[PDB]
């Protein structure tokens, strides 16, 4: 499925992921896209930190969701 | 102040959300958009680069 | 400025942000309060932090002072209720809005930085000994942000 992960300024980025992808997974994709490392990352949805291990499906994120990137 | 006006402005068609004011473009304003393919207000952009000199969207340098 | 506020003020009307909450005292439109839940994840589970929002007239363009009113055990915030925040400081931008600040404040209360600290003690205890980091900061958040 394509998500959408939008930063806080508005940057929105498309990404196209698997239900099985970890979050960590979608920090590379988004390293892949933008060219910032996974480690400066946070990702946020439904206002919930997502850990580093857990999947798309555990969070219930499913088509045209989005997700929201934290810099550091 | 001059590097401010040797940038992509143009007049107004779509009409969008300018980020800064998060107010829809209407007739009458003028746009300008940066390297980074950002566009804004003239107006706000103008008040913004005036004291830093990032993209305010992707933070990249003008 | 006063229009840019009073629209994210109805924004917030419109779109309430999870966990957190904001809005003018009195009939002062630069001055808000926020509340903050803390994240289940963390330490600061059920606690509920007030927060003061003070904005320049010169806004979006300068970011507010935002500083905790409720005390919080964290290595990035001190006595004072200042928040060691990148986006508070050096990294501000007038694309931000109050309620990115405060989805910030909260992933920050989830994933704290004590490479960088505000209180350093904190940040020892916290990269030490993590048990009394997190025993400490829960008997605060249910002495200062739970009962009453
Ligand atoms: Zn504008
Ligand atoms: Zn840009």
């Amino acid at each position: 499925m394509q998500i959408f992960v939008k930063t806080l300024t508005g940057k929105t980025i498309t990404l196209e992921v698997e239900p099985s992808d970890t979050i960590e997974n979608v920090k590379a994709k988004i390293q892949d896209k933008e060219g910032i490392p996974p480690d400066q990352q946070r990702l946020i949805f439904a206002g919930k930190q997502l850990e580093d291990g857990r999947t798309l499906s555990d969070y219930n994120i499913q088509k045209e969701s989005t997700l929201h990137l934290v810099l550091r | 102040k001059e590097q401010i006006d040797n940038l992509a402005m143009r007049s107004f068609d779509a009409l969008k959300t300018c980020s800064v004011c998060i107010t829809e473009y209407t007739e009458g304003n003028k746009l300008r958009k940066l390297p980074c393919s950002h566009e804004y207000h003239v107006h706000c952009i103008d008040r913004w680069l005036s004291e830093n000199s990032t993209c305010p969207i992707c933070r990249r340098a003008v | 400025a006063l229009k840019r506020i009073h629209k994210e003020l109805n924004d917030l009307a419109r779109d309430p942000p999870a966990q957190s909450r904001a809005g003018p005292v009195g009939d002062d439109m630069f001055h808000w309060q926020a509340t903050i839940m803390g994240p289940n994840d963390s330490p600061y589970q059920g606690g509920v932090f007030f927060l003061t929002i003070h904005f320049p007239t010169d806004y979006p363009f300068k970011p507010p002072k935002v500083a905790f009113t409720t005390r919080i055990y964290h290595p990035n915030i001190n006595s004072n209720g200042s928040i060691k925040l990148d986006i508070l400081r050096s990294q501000w931008s007038p694309a931000l809005t109050i309620s990115k600040v405060l989805l910030s404040i909260s992933s920050l209360l989830s994933d704290p930085n004590p490479d960088d600290p505000l209180v350093p003690e904190i940040a020892r205890i916290y990269k030490t000994d993590r048990e009394k980091y997190n025993r400490i900061a829960r008997e605060w958040t249910q002495k200062y942000a739970m009962l009453e």
